[PDB]
């Protein structure tokens, strides 16, 4: 609650196992960067350089456990992620009208990205579609899945 | 672009799918699984960044097209565009 | 990072270089050189593009950074940070 | 004035020259990426692939002069950088005070970028040092050079 608990310090060193893949106690840029294309993302080798470089204590060139701490120390502090969540629906709303139909869903959600099943899709309609119109107002249903 | 167009829609989907799932086990169920909530956690934030990431590289791309734009208008103070 | 912020400075102290050379040749002068003003508009575009380009830079490695206290924060909702 | 005038075409076509290096006629992109370059920014294969796409009318993987037109239409209005210009002179505001002395400007700009000789910088010193007490009052000189 005060930007300590010996609970988090705990899961934070099962963190950095997520990182450290050789676990010899330090992540690398090598490291770095395969944990964070697994995310889907790109850095650059002078970006993961400057991702270690920004908490390099020893200056040694990697990043320790205890460095792993200054910059986490510095971010605590989370945000509710309405509003985006709410762009990303609007991806899929065609006519810009503010729904999304309930057959315009499973044809994105059965084919896009990781996907969901057909069944999993009849549950997540069910919970927003609220009026039971087959039409899913989503700034209403992000409302309610963030309140 | 259609391979930014093409990673908006997938992480787009994925956004919807992840928060769906985060939402389902951690208020429709009777019993919250967190190993569950951990593990679509992970694919929701991967989905939210990569998002954030198409949208910082088309700021990108706009101001380098407005800087060619920019070059070409001194053909023509210190406004800019 | 050290190269980003020597991009910084070089790039900060042009744009104060040329606001004042297009500010004099167009406003301090008795005859405008045209060619002169579209010299300094030119140098001053290329000065303001390259802090917007080191901005977005910094902007994404802040957000870099987010996504591995993000991933972290997994192993402790919607929320990110 | 309104979207166009013979005199601005005939500039535009000298413009197309700053980016033809050849003059064959057609903007590639490595002679972007040369252009891009030469005013200090780093652009990627993709994003020079992608400056092209985006205005790539008949998709021959080049802009001709016609196509180097609609990206321009689309983009003709201008807007002040007064905010931008006020935030590089704030890079040098050492305390952060909104002032720079006289003398940190001549250390600036005498030693930093293209650079001013010492007495360009005593010609804008003069105009910017508005109250003669050797302190410029950034915010003020830069409203001025815009107003
Ligand atoms: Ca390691
Ligand atoms: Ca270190
Ligand atoms: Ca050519
Ligand atoms: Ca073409």
């Amino acid at each position: 609650a005060d930007q300590l608990t010996e609970e988090q310090i705990a899961e934070f060193k099962e963190a950095f196992s997520l990182f450290d893949k050789d676990g010899d106690g330090t992540i690398t840029t090598k490291e770095l960067g395969t944990v964070m294309r697994s995310l889907g993302q790109n850095p650059t080798e002078a970006e993961l350089q400057d991702m270690i470089n920004e908490v390099d204590a020893d200056g040694n060139g990697t990043i320790d456990f205890p460095e792993f701490l200054t910059m986490m120390a510095r971010k605590m502090k989370d945000t509710d992620s309405e509003e985006e969540i709410r762009e990303a629906f609007r991806v899929f709303d065609k006519d810009g009208n503010g729904y999304i139909s309930a057959a315009e869903l499973r044809h994105v959600m059965t084919n896009l990205g990781e996907k969901l099943t057909d069944e999993e899709v009849d549950e997540m309609i069910r919970e927003a579609d609220i009026d039971g119109d087959g039409q899913v107002n989503y700034e209403e249903f992000v409302q309610m899945m963030t309140a | 672009d259609t391979q930014l167009t093409k990673r908006v829609k997938n992480a787009a989907a994925n956004v919807l799918r992840e928060t769906w799932l985060i939402y389902k086990n951690t208020k429709l169920v009777k019993k919250i699984d967190h190993a569950k909530v951990r593990k679509h956690q992970r694919k929701f934030l991967q989905a939210i960044h990569q998002l954030r990431s198409v949208k910082m590289e088309q700021r990108k791309l706009n101001d380098q097209a407005n800087t060619l734009v920019d070059l070409a208008k001194t053909q023509l103070h210190h406004h800019h565009h």
